Formats: structure tokens, C-alpha cells, sequence
């Protein structure tokens, strides 16, 4: 004769979908965290769930499609109010630089004269500003054309903004709770032990890169290879280092910059001469230590590729520079490295050069596009890889020896990458059991 | 323990925790900016998931309570184990999968329990 | 029957089922936020920071709102909790001077919302003040 | 002794106005999609109300305002950010286009030679232009904001269902050989409404719902002429409506990041765009509506369908935009005979003052190729102009009364779930 | 003495008007409903002003999760229903070590909430742990029978 | 052997900083539906209000950090702004002026104020630009280097032409508490603005205010209460402007006496300009009246509380305004839609041990200190006249030597904060915290 009992609060969940918010560290105009608000508590909390084994799926995770929303929204909110450069979008007279240029940067600076308005209609000048070959498109000799005229509505970025990334911390509303893996050498998709609840993650940040990733965490103990379905070739491998690999970038060149009034009160920024001499842009990886980090990976590849096969680095297809090059961005600037000098190995400090542009047409999409403004000095950054995004080719034939090749670049990898260990679900609190008693 | 820490812990002794579980459920410019919305929002869910479930307590009757006691019998049909297998050597996660599609059956009953004896006390208050 | 099967049943009918309209609101408020929250994904509408998205914030707020001013008003005539409560404030025959057999049968309550209509405010009032004496006399 | 009993969850409501949300299927670039992205529900249900009589007022229903201001609203929202044609108002040198032409179509095209910040040309309908002072300007040049819409946009028609909010419900009619007004003895709880097809059109309804077996006759008044009269037809008329001219497009740099999608020569020969509808089955569609007009008439007395009246293009021809082209069919061939295969040629126009504002306008950008259209005509507007005999012609302009034809069985309410009665019970 | 006006008074005198601060506090949402009936849709030109209305709307929201804080408070400790509640927790001399008569008289609520802010948490803890130990008591009860 | 009690209700409160939400009298909407303060602000306050007074409690207050100021500064702001954004944009007018005098029957004292300006218009065919003209102060066009001229703000930002058919006549707004928060006030005689507070009375909305915008000299304010007050955060620093409240208000009679037309210029498609058009009769200039021995009285008043602060035996001087644009040099004020600079000079001139101030006319208004926005305001047919209270003073004190013995006070301010203060210094916001313990003798 056992009735039914209610019960409230009752330590059980389900798989959900929420709604995320930001949290910071307080101490940090960059786009990222202008109206963050939420401080994090200094000291987060983490709840051990003994005796709980969880499901976690990377690849199915709704907190990777929210991430990749919310930065997308922002971007497109920092340059909604910024100055349009419609006005730039006409026949532009180029010439190349010369003056004290290295071999490796003639034909990709050039020196370009334009008719543009002044502050009233009525009114024009003639100014210049140098470009890179990269953002301007030949007419028919001299003369060139913005890259994206016929294509996009192009935006100037606002002075005076940050890209900077700046750790974000999700977090969940009341009623929801993330749970996270701290299961030792997890590859994401299937169960996992030692699970905790957190109220918010750890730091993320907004990195953006294409072919190698630059600036996230690192495994602890082994390489960790991740991919939804390893023998199906037409899915991404994220590769986590345990280790990261240093790598020095730089802008050599001393620029300037010049400001020109256009319209009613309305900037427009462009480069300046350069003072001093011109050089190319590059980044240095240290070379014992890309060796080694290869070592460390094959090694672990091979555990589903053979131990007497051949596993091969080699250079990706052509396509797109934001395909082909290593793209990030340093103080705002936009570097497009080439990485053939990486992935040439066959198993069984290195210079880099690079190339710079301006007129982007971010996140896979045609447009709209922005335009960066110059920064003015010399930038150098120093950054850490850890893990790179490799794809791999047909191995049909003669399959003892396969190559591994950069690639992927879709922007959803760069964070997976961080939020693989971490699954929302929601709180249940009500249930019932049978008991003995009675109204 | 702490915010499901009970988890792992048997459906007898979770009923320890009832209090901090539920505890967790409801945790000067402001200008229309991406995450202002967002946080909103979440706040507003937060509050609407919360009602539903406090409704469904005052139906059934129980409002106020953390544990109760119904006059609806236990059916066998929805599980015929013992209290031995279930309020030990079981976690409340393990039970709730155990009888996930029998969820509305139950409260149907509750509800129409409770409806009874709401008809029945305003007849009794009607004697004189 | 459904939702509202018993609408054209008889008051003294329809005083049965009142769980499900009573459950029906916020059960309907939070399927639809879910529906939309693992929709296929459109919010980048609402995250257009325009104004179609502050209404439908908006409309999920007053929602709420209405809710909780039935609730919060049970909870000061003394009623929370039930879905039926007796109050001690009599009946006015100026409300109306039909009896009991006359109204509860052959009678639904959307006609006797309407007969009665007028005096709405007249009775929320007096079962405030009939809440507040009793707190009073305890 | 009887006391005041308190009950929460009583089934009442009362008419009131909210914003329905609008919800789609899966197949749906086009202007609706952003706006009805929420999932129709995959198994609609309705509940039956037994013993309930409501009432309704179709010409008093606010659905239909809503629809109408939500359609304007979209399509402002996608014509917005696109090119606007001010730097064309330039006056054109235009030619008379005769290569190659039939004699119904001389005059009609033109082509336009003009100057730009370069010399260019394209062509352009008659009806797009005015005659100044070979100087032509455009009809609207320097009055209005004529801007042209996004190549990339479909205007297609996609079934839509507006859906109540929590805390509503929509009440449906199912009385066969409804009015639109009054009492209405059964009636269905609805989640949401059927599909309708946002179509635009003048003097004939195309594609909604068919009346079940009778024609019926519904408006405000149905003696004042003064009020449009709706007729719901029980069975659909084909017609086959075609821009046989196989054409081809441009495109002009007007300014710095602008573009222009210009009209270019037309390949073959040309010919004049038109519809077909069956003589015997429009026939006897008419004789239908006749039957039932003369019930508030006499049963004697003569009725006369008359072609047109005065007004403005899109009011005086039946109008509709099918493949994203203006047609302007010249429909006196279907209102020409009294009671007691019809081709129907057709104007082209690409400035389109869409909804009759006056200020602005959009540009239909041409369509490469041939455009064939086929679709159903399922009502008419009718206004009614001694006693022995009536005579009706076609209307319409007022879009409220397009939406009315398929939003006039639902209403909205809201739900009240508390109240009170006596009863011989005290605390 | 109106909303307040026992704010002067000392604790003991002060606690015989705590009907007419909940009654104001408890009525917020139906008083700004009926506010709303005052002006009929004049929301409509508020809902065009975006920033006006989000603070306005961020307001909306808390005032009623403030109200559903304390009731949830009050539901949890067992003081459901009830402006005056005795539970089950013993007092310490910790958290205040003066005599009854020195607390109930010559102190307002407002001294007296500044003497104590420390210990509110610890106290909430203990009120809500005791509730649910006499939970469990009325289950066996019951069960007993 | 005492125990936990708990109660619920406990007139207990703590200083918070909320968003209040604005309230008005609801006649004033219905009479007129144009005014921005009517339109928003729409909710009705209590037509009967209740103060309840606190007896035996002290507050403090410090109106120069009250957030109550800080809120209602943004709003101004905000709703501002949203009113100009749907309105004509001028930006086809930032053309070459070319422009000579008006010198049609002038009077002296207005040769060269006003100017006759033309400039070619392409709103047609995008060619067969039309010469046009129009009116123009001289405070709005700059000239370029003999007849060239453009409109000020072309190097800083468009210009959005205010909308005819939008009020910004100030009337009385309330501020009110939402549920689960209270206003505190501050009745004592003769407040500081700052410190304890005696006599402290519990209140849902503040007394109206109109949102008067004005620099220099305040208008249409409250009345200090049988004393002349003067306040401010630190009275010994020169660093912060003193706000002088009056007990007796000063009329003042304001008028700009020439009979204006105006010429409706299309610059597009629904896109219309306002301009000045010719002007009917002769051109004197604008200017307004005060009573001179009101005016003296008045500071004799201020002069002998002033002293409070600085002795008996010492000189207090008035002095006109330091250099600086028209916002902080000139009395400023918004007259029948039309915005005046007032010239003080002849107000602030006297040493203590009909007054006519000649004013100007701007049509580009660069408002609230900011940089990068700005309004056109369109010309008012006819002739303005204004009769308003001077409800205050806005002095600041000036730096000197030593021991000058001698202290000089001028016309300073022009932070609009301060005019908001002036006001809402009588108010604090505090939240009710309800629900709380206290030792007992009971259980359950
Ligand atoms: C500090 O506080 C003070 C307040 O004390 C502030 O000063 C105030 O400022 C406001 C804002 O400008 C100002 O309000 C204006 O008032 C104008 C006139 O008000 C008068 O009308 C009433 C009633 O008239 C009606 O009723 C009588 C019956 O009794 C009829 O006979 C009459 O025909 C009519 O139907 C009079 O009672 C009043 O009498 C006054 O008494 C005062 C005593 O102290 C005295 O000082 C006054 O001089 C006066 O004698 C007035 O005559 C009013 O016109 C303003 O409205 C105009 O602008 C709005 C904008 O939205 C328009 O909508 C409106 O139609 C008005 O526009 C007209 O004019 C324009 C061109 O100028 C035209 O294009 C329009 O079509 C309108 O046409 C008018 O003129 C036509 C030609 O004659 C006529 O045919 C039309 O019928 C129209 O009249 C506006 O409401 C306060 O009056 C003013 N108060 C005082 C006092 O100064 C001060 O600013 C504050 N501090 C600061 C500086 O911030
Ligand atoms: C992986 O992680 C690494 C490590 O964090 C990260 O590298 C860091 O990148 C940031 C951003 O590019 C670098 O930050 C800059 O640092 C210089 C340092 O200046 C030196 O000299 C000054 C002299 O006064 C000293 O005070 C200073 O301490 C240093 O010794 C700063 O000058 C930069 O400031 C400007 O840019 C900021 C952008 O946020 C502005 O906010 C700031 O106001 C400055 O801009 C304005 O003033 C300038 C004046 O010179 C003017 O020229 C500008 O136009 C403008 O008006 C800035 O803080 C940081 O140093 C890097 N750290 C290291 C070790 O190299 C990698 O980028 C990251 N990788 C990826 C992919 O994200
Ligand atoms: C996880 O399971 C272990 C048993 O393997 C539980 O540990 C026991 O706890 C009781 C508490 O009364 C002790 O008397 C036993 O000696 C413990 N067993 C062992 C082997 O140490 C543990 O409590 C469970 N986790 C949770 C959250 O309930
Ligand atoms: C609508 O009215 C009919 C009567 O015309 C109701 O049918 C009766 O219902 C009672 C039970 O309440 C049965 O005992 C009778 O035998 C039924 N009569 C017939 C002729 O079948 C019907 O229930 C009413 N509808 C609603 C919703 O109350
Ligand atoms: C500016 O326009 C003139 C027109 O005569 C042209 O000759 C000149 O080359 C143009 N200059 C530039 C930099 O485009
Ligand atoms: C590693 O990934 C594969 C493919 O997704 C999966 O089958 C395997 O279970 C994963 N390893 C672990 C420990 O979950
Ligand atoms: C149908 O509508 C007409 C409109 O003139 C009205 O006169 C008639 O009474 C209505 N019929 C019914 C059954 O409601
Ligand atoms: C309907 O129209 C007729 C005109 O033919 C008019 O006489 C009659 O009064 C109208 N009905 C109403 C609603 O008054
Ligand atoms: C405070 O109020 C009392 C009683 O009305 C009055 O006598 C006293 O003068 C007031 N104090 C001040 C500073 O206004
Ligand atoms: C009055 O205000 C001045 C402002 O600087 C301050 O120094 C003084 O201490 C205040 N006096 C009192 C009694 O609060």
C-alpha cells in the first residue's frame, strides 16, 4: 500500500538549451566586454559530483553556436555607428614605392592620389595614402578600384576600439547549471568522469585565427586528438597541445598616420609614409620546438593511423588568404603568415613571412566589410599556439602513408577548442516516489 | 555538500538537500547593447520556469512544502520495486529515467486528488 | 473535455476541471519560450537590439505581471493556495437576485461574468476589507 | 445567508487585442523568413466548444489590421537598406522601339539614352515614364523616394499562421455558409490559424480559401453602396497569365558603390503580356454569384455586370505581381453582361507605389527569360452602383479587405480564469 | 500611522503596524495593473523610446523578483502566510548578548538591524535547516499512524 | 533559553540607487498631445498625494551625490535625442554661402547682426541647381578667406533640423518610487543640502518640476522658505559653484520685438527646410527687463547671508562673467522656441559694505556641452515675448590673493546637473528591507 510522495528540490537535470550571460574579472571601448557587467566571483566556485558519470558531445554543443551568435552580434554592433567609406570608392591613381624597399615588398606597397570631398559639397581636394596591393583591384592600367567596390558596403572601424580579447566568462541563470569535465585526457565525445558544477566558465578568450590556434589552454599531460568521426575525411581534427610553442610576430615597419575631414565633421584614416626603410612583415617559431611538437602529435596519431605507416605534413590547397595563411590579429593589425615552412615533414628559429591587409570581409561573409585603419610605430606580439586544425586527404590508395595538411577555418573550431568540457542542463526540481503515509 | 552534491548520494539521503537545491532556483545605465539584452532575458526565464513549477505545487496542494503527501496510490504499473531498491542503492537521477514516461500520468492524478478535496471541504464548511 | 471543453457547460459543470485552465498559462508561457530558445536559430533577430525584440521581451513580462496580480491578490483576500476559498463577505441581492438553483444550472459562467460585471470592483474590495479585519481580531 | 466564493481556473474570456506571433514551416531569403521564424506546431489541434454560441464582426477584427501593418512594415524593412535611383531623374533621349514588334505593342517600350557622373542606355516601359517639352523623365523623377528593391529578395508568397501568446486563444467559426457577422453556433479553440498566403491583388482574390458549397456573399452594409462587397466562390477559376517576351538584364554604375539593374534588349520578337481564363467556366461562376446576389435584390430583378470606373491604374485593372513583375490586366472582357478561353491582355510596369502611398515607390528590377504563371481565382470585390435593375463592378485598393477574406471566421480573446458566485458556504 | 511611520518607534511598539508595510509592499503588482487602466495604452509612445523602456522594463522585473524573494524566504522557513513567526532555532548570545527587555524597548528596528547585519546569513541558514528537519518529522507521523 | 522570531513588514530601509519611473498630472497630456514630456511621462500620479511624517527620525541627506539628479539628467538627454532622430537631416545646406548685409530700416545697434545668404540647391534632376536664400544670424555663419561664408558646424558634425510638430515646453514631471522603494524628504527650514535632517517625511512621487534648461541664472524653480539660502559642497574651495536660492522670486520681461515670416524650401522627397524669411518692419533688438530695485533688494539679500561665510568686516563684489563660448558667458534661455544669450553684465556690477539686458538670437544650437550633434531650430512666425521667475542664482567664487579682504563673485555654472540639484536636493531614495529577526520568548 506505498502512496505517492512529492518532493521539491530534488538534485536532478536534463539536457537543455539556455539562455547565456557575461561575467568578468571587473579589472579589465574594446568590443568584447564594453557592457559585460557581471563581476565573476574572484574565487568561482566548483561543486565535485561524486559517483556521477555524465555525456558530453563537443560536436553538438549548443553553448558553441551561442558563443559564435553573441561574437558575431558584437562585431556588427562596434561598427554599426562608424563612418561609412562610400566616398573612397572611386578611381583611385597608383604608382609603386620605391624609396628604400626591400625585393620582397615590390608591387605590394603602392602609392595611390585621389579626388575626395571636403566638408562641403561644394568643395574638393587631392589627397593620398599608400595601400597594399592585397585591397586594390586594377581597372582594365594606373588606375585601380577599392578591392570591394562592386562587392560590399565597406565600414571604417572607429578609432579609439579595442579588439583585444578579453577573457569572457558564461555564465547560467538561476535554474540552470554547467557541468563540466575534469576527466584527464578527454576527447569529447563520449562519457567522462570526475564532473563538476560550476555557475560560470572559466575565462574564454576571442581569439581569432584561422590554421593554427593561438592562446588557449593547453592539455594537461598528452596531445589530445579531437574530431567528430576520424575516418571520415571531411571532418576537421582539432589537435590540443600539452606544451606550447612560441611564436614572435611582427610589423617591422615604422608607419604613420594621416587624418583627412570628409563631410559634415566625419574622419577618414589612412597610412602615412613610412619613416625609415621598408621591410616585409614576419613571425618566428622556434624550431626545436615545432620539431618536437610534430614528434608529440604524430606519435599520438598514430594510434588510429598505424605504427609502420608514414604520417606527412604538407601545405593546404589555394583558396581564400583567410584559408590559405595563418590570419590573427595583433593591436588591431591584420597578419596573413604563410605556414608551408611548418607543415613540410614526412614521419616514420624558423621565419615566417607574412602578408598585411586592410579591407576585411570577416567571418565568411559578403557585404559588408571593414576597413582597419593604420596604427602608427612598429607592433610586435608574442603569442602561444596551443593546438593546431589539420585535415587530411584521401588515403584510398597506397594506404600505409597519409598527409595531414592545415585547414578547416571555420569559426566555430576555434571554440570548441575551449568549450568542449563544458554541457548546460537544466535543473528539474520536482518528482515523486512511493512511500508509506497518507493525508 | 552544496548545489547538487547530492547527486551521487542515494534518494534517502539526498532528501538531505532538498533545501539548498532549492535555494538556487532565484539567484544604473542600461542602454540596448548585446549582452544587457541577453541578461535580461535571462532573467526573465529564470523567473517563468520558476512559477510554472510553483503552480503546479499549489494544484496539487503542498504549496509551501519541500516534502508531502498525497492520497494518490502507488500503481505497480509505473515500477514494481521495493523500497529497499529504491530509496537505497538508487539515485534520484537513476529513478527519474527509471520512470520518465509515467511523469503526466502522475500528475494527473495529483491534480484531480487535490480537486476532490477541495470540493469536499467547501461542502463540509457548508454544513452550518 | 480540453482547455476550455467546459465553457459550455454549466457553472455547477464547470466548477470541475479548474486545474486545467489553471495550469494552462504557465505551462504555455514556458513551452513557448522553449520552443523558440532551441528554434532553429532566428534570434539574431531579438539580438538586433530593435524594437521588434524589446516587444516580445515586453509581452513575456507583462505575462508574468498579470499572473502575479492574481496570485498576489488571492494572497490578500486570504485565498492562496486554493483554487476554491469561502470568503466571509456575504452575497448582495443589488448584485444580483437570482438563487442558486437558478444560476449554478442552466447557466455558463461566461453568461454570468457578464451579468455580474459591474460589480467586480465593488466585491474585491469588500473581501479586502473582510481579510483585514480578521487579521485584526488575530 | 449566502456568502461570495472565490474560484480561479473558470473557463471565461473577453475579446481583446494583442500582437499575434507569426509562425512557419521548415522550406522556409525570402521577406517573411526573419519575421515568422517560430515552427508551426507539427500536429495542429483544435478544441470543440459544445454548447457555446460567440459572436463575431469581421469588419472589426483586429487580425486583420495586424496582418496589414505587418506586411507594410516588411516590406519597408527589406527595401531599406537598398540602392536608391535619385541620380536616374536625369532626363532620357528615348527611341519607339518598332524592331521587331507587333502592332499592340507600338509605342509601349522605350528606348532611353541618358547621361551619367559616361553615356548609357536601357529600356523602359511606357507607363514607368512621362513626355516632356524624345525628352522623357521618370513619372515620379523629382516627387518621390523611388528606390530600388534587392535583386536577392523573393516576395513569393509563403503560407504563414499567426498564433496566439500565452494567456490568448483564437476562436474559430465553423458555421457552413458563415455570414462574417453576428452569432456564430460552432465553435472551435484554436492554437493558431491556417496558412495564408500573403497574395496582393485588386478586383480578384487569388489563392485563398474556397467557400464549402455555395457562394458566399458577405460585406459591412449590403445596401449602402458606399461598402465592398466580398463573394467567396466554392470553386476555383484557372487562369494562365504570361510575359511572353524573353528578356535579359544589366547593370549600370550610377555612383561610387551603386548600382543599377537596367532592362536590356528583348530577345524575339514582342508581343503583349496577358491572361487566359475559361469562357464557360467564368460563365458560369458569374451566373453563380447572380443567384445569390439577387437574395437582398428580389427574385426578379435584373443584374448587370459592368467593366470599370475612374481612378488610378492599380484600381481600375486587376493587378497582381506574379514571378516579381506588375501585371495590369484589362478585365472589362470578364464584367460585360446582364443577367435575368477570354484572353485578357496585360500592362507591364516596373515603379510600383505599393499599399497607395504617395512619396515612395519600388523598383522592380526586370526578369531575365520568360514568365509563366498559373493560378486560382477564389473571390471577387464588387461594388454595387429605378429598382428594376442593378448594376455591379469591380474594386478593391483597400487591402483590409483582402486580409478580411481568410481572417474573418477567427477572433482573438482573452482568458480570465478568475471570478466569483454565491453560495451557501462561510469560512 | 501610514506606510513607515513606525519607523521612529522603538521594536516593540513598532512591530504593532507590520500589517500596514506588507500591505504596501504585498499590493505592488495589482496597484500598478490598476495604474495601467489610469492610462490606457500610453505605453504604446514608451514602447518606441528603447532606452527609456529598457530601464523602465529592468525595473518591471525586479520589483517582482524582490517580491518572489521574500516569499520564497518565508515559504522555505515555514512562515508562509504569516507576518509573525516563531521557529525552532535557539537564539545566540553571540549574535547579541543584551536581555529581552533591553532589545523589545529603547531601540528602533533600524538600530537594531545595524547590531545584527553580520549574523543574517547564519541565522537564514539555521531557520531553514530547521524547517526541513520538521518536514521530516511530519512524514513519519503520518506514516506512524 | 530565548529563541529566533521572524517577522515580516519591519519599517527597516537602506540607501539605494534605482531607476525611478516619471509621472505626470494627466491633464497636461490630454490638453497638449505634442509635448515630449507628455507623450512619454504618461503615467498619472495620485491626483491627492500623502506625506507621512516620520516622527523621532534623522536622516542624512547630500544632494551632491544624489542619484536621483544623475537619473534624471540621462533621461533629459535620452528622450532629447530620440526626438531629433526621425527629423529632416540638413545635411544638403553644408554648401559655400555667398552672403551680404541686411541694412533694410536697421538700427544702430544691429548693423552686421543680420545676414542675407545664398547658395546654389540640386534637389532636382540632380542638375539645374536654384540659387536660393535666406536669413541668418551672425552668430551661425563664420566666414572664410570677402562674401564667402559657411554655416558653423561643418567641420564638427551634421546638422538635424529640430521637428516642427515637437514641444519641448517644460510642465511639471514627478518622479516616483516603484513598489519596494520609498523617497524620503527633507522639510527643515533653511537646509544646508547636506547632513542631518530633523524633520524627514515619507513620500511615492516628488512635487513637480519643470525641466527648465537654462545657464547662469535659474528659472521657474522653487522659493526657499522665509530665508535666503546658499549652498554647496565645499564653500571654502573655489573650485565648485555656489547655488543661491531665493525666498521672493524677480520677473522677468523677455522679447524678441521683430515680426518673422518663413520660406518653406524642399530639399527632398518629404525632406523640408525651415527657413528665416524676410522680416516684417524695422529691426531693433531683442532684450529683457528687470526691475532694478527688485533686483538691488535681491542682492542685498544674497549679500548679507553670503557673509555667514566670509565676516562682517569685508567687501563682496559682484562681477560679470570670464571669457568663454555663449553657454557659460551669457544667460541662456529657451523663450517661445526660440534660444536667447542674454547679456548679465548689467546685473553682476556693484560693490557692498528697469535694468535692460541686451540679447541675442542663434538658430544652431550646440546643447548640452556636447561635441559631434547638433540642432537647427526652425524660425517662429510673428513675435516672441516670455515673462518667467528668476528662481536663484548661480554664483561662482573667484581665486584671489591672500588676504584681499575682498571676496568677487561672478555668474559662473552651465553644468545642467546643477539645475536639476536645485530641485531634487530635498529628496533621497532609500529601498524597504521588510523581512527580518530578533531574539524572542516563544516556539512553535
Ligand atoms: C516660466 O514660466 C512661464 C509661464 O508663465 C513661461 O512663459 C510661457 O511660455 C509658454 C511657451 O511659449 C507660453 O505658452 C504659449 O502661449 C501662447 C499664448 O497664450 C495665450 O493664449 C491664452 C488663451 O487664448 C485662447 O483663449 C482666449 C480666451 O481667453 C481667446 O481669446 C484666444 O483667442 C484663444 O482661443 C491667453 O489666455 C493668454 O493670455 C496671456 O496672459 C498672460 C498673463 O500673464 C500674458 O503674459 C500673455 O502675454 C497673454 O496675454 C495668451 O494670449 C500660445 O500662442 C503658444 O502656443 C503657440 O505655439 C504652439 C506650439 O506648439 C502652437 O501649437 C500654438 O498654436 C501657438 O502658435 C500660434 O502662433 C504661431 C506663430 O507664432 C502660429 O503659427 C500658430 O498657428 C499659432 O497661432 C496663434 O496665433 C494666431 C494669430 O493671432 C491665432 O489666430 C491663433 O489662434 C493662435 O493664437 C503657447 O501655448 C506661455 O503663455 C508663457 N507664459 C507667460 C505668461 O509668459 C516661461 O517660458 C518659463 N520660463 C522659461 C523661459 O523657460
Ligand atoms: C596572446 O597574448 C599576448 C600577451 O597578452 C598578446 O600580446 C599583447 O598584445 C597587446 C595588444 O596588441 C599589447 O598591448 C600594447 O602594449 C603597448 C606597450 O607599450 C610599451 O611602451 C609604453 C610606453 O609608454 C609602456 O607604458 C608599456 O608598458 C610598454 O613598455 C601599449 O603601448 C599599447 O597601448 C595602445 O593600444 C591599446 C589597445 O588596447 C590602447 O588601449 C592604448 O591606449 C594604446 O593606444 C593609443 O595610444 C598609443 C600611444 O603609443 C597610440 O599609438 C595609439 O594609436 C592609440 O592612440 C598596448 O597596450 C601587449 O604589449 C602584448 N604583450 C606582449 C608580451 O607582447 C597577443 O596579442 C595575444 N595573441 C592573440 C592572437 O590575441
Ligand atoms: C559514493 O559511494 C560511496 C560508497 O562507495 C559512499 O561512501 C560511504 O558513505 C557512508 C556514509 O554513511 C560511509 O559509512 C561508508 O563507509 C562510505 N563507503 C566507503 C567505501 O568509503 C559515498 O557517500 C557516495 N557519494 C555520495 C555523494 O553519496
Ligand atoms: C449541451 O446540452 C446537452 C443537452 O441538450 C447536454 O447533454 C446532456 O448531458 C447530461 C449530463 O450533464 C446527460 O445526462 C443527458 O442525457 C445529455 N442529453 C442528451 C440529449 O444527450 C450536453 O452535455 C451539453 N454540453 C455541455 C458542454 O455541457
Ligand atoms: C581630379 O580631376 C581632374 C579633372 O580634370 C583630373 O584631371 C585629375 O587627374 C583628378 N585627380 C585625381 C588624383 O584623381
Ligand atoms: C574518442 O573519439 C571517438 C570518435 O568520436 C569515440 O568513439 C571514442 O569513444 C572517444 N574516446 C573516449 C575516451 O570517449
Ligand atoms: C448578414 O449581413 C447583413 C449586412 O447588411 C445583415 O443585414 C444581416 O442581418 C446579416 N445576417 C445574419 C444572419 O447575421
Ligand atoms: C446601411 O446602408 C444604408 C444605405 O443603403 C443605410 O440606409 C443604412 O442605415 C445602413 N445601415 C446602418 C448600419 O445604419
Ligand atoms: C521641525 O518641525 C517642528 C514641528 O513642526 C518645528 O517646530 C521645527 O521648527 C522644524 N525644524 C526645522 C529646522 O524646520
Ligand atoms: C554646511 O555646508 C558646508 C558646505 O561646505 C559644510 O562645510 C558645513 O559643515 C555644513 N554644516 C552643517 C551643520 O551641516
Amino acid at each position: 500500500n506505498l502512496w505517492v510522495t512529492v518532493y521539491y528540490g530534488v538534485p536532478v537535470w536534463k539536457d537543455a538549451e539556455t539562455t547565456l550571460f557575461c561575467a568578468s574579472d571587473a579589472k579589465a571601448h574594446n568590443v568584447w566586454a564594453t557592457h559585460c557587467c557581471v563581476p565573476t566571483d574572484p574565487n568561482p566556485q566548483e561543486i565535485h559530483l561524486e559517483n556521477v558519470t555524465e555525456e558530453f558531445n563537443m560536436w553538438k554543443n549548443n553553448m558553441v553556436e551561442q558563443m559564435h551568435t553573441d561574437i558575431i552580434s558584437l562585431w556588427d554592433q562596434s561598427l554599426k555607428p562608424c563612418v561609412k567609406l562610400t566616398p573612397l570608392c572611386v578611381t583611385l591613381q597608383c604608382t609603386n614605392v620605391t624609396n628604400n624597399i626591400t625585393d620582397d615588398m615590390r608591387g605590394e606597397l603602392k602609392n595611390c592620389s585621389f579626388n575626395m570631398t571636403t566638408e562641403l559639397r561644394d568643395k574638393k581636394q587631392k589627397v593620398y595614402s599608400l595601400f597594399y596591393r592585397l585591397d586594390v583591384v586594377q581597372i582594365n592600367n594606373k588606375e585601380y578600384r577599392l578591392i570591394n567596390c562592386n562587392t560590399s558596403a565597406i565600414t571604417q572601424a572607429c578609432p579609439k576600439v579595442s579588439f583585444e580579447p578579453i577573457p569572457i566568462h558564461y555564465c547560467a541563470p538561476a535554474g540552470f547549471a554547467i557541468l563540466k569535465c575534469k576527466d584527464k585526457k578527454f576527447n569529447g565525445t563520449g562519457p567522462c568522469t570526475n564532473v563538476s558544477t560550476v555557475q560560470c566558465t572559466h575565462g574564454i578568450k576571442p581569439v581569432v585565427s584561422t590554421q593554427l590556434l593561438l592562446n588557449g589552454s593547453l592539455a594537461e599531460e598528452e596531445v589530445i586528438i579531437r574530431s567528430e568521426n576520424i575516418t571520415n575525411n571531411a571532418k576537421n581534427i582539432l589537435v590540443q597541445l600539452n606544451e606550447s610553442v612560441q611564436i614572435n610576430c611582427t610589423r617591422p615597419n615604422n608607419n604613420t598616420r594621416k587624418s583627412i575631414r570628409i563631410g559634415p565633421g566625419q574622419w577618414f584614416y589612412a597610412t602615412g609614409d613610412i619613416i625609415g626603410d621598408i621591410r616585409q612583415a614576419h613571425c618566428n617559431v622556434s624550431k626545436a620546438t615545432w620539431n618536437e611538437t610534430l614528434g608529440k602529435v604524430v606519435k599520438q596519431l598514430r594510434k588510429h593511423f598505424g605504427n609502420n605507416t608514414i604520417i606527412r605534413f604538407a601545405n593546404s590547397s589555394g583558396g581564400d588568404l583567410e584559408v590559405t595563411t595563418h590570419s590573427f590579429n595583433c593591436g588591431g593589425e591584420f597578419f596573413y603568415c604563410n605556414t608551408s615552412g611548418l607543415f613540410n615533414s614526412t614521419w616514420i628559429s624558423i621565419t615566417l613571412p607574412c602578408r598585411i591587409k586592410q579591407i576585411i570581409n570577416m567571418w565568411q561573409r559578403i557585404g559588408q566589410a571593414m576597413y582597419a585603419p593604420p596604427i602608427q610605430g612598429v607592433i610586435r606580439c608574442v603569442s602561444n599556439i596551443t593546438g593546431l586544425i589539420l585535415t587530411r586527404d584521401g588515403g584510398s590508395t597506397n594506404s600505409t602513408t597519409e598527409t595531414f595538411r592545415p585547414g578547416g577555418g571555420d569559426m566555430r573550431d576555434n571554440w570548441r577548442s575551449e568549450l568542449y568540457k563544458y554541457k548546460v542542463v537544466k535543473i528539474e526540481p520536482l518528482g515523486v516516489a512511493p512511500t508509506r503515509c497518507k493525508r | 555538500l552544496g548545489f547538487l552534491g547530492a547527486a551521487g548520494s542515494t534518494m534517502g539521503a539526498a532528501s538531505m538537500t532538498l533545501t539548498v537545491q532549492a535555494r538556487n532556483l532565484l539567484s544604473h545605465l542600461l542602454k540596448l547593447t548585446v549582452w544587457g539584452i541577453k541578461q535580461l532575458q535571462a532573467r526573465v526565464l529564470a523567473v517563468e520556469r520558476y512559477l510554472r513549477d510553483q503552480q503546479l505545487l499549489g494544484i496539487w496542494g503542498c504549496s509551501g512544502k519541500l516534502i508531502c503527501c498525497t492520497n494518490v496510490p502507488w500503481n505497480s504499473t509505473w515500477s514494481n520495486r521495493n523500497l529497499s531498491e529504491i530509496w537505497d542503492n538508487m539515485t534520484w537521477l537513476q529513478w527519474d529515467k527509471e520512470i520518465s514516461n509515467y511523469t503526466q500520468i502522475i500528475y494527473g492524478l495529483l491534480e484531480e486528488s487535490q480537486n476532490q478535496q477541495e470540493k469536499n471541504e467547501q461542502d463540509l464548511l457548508a454544513l452550518d
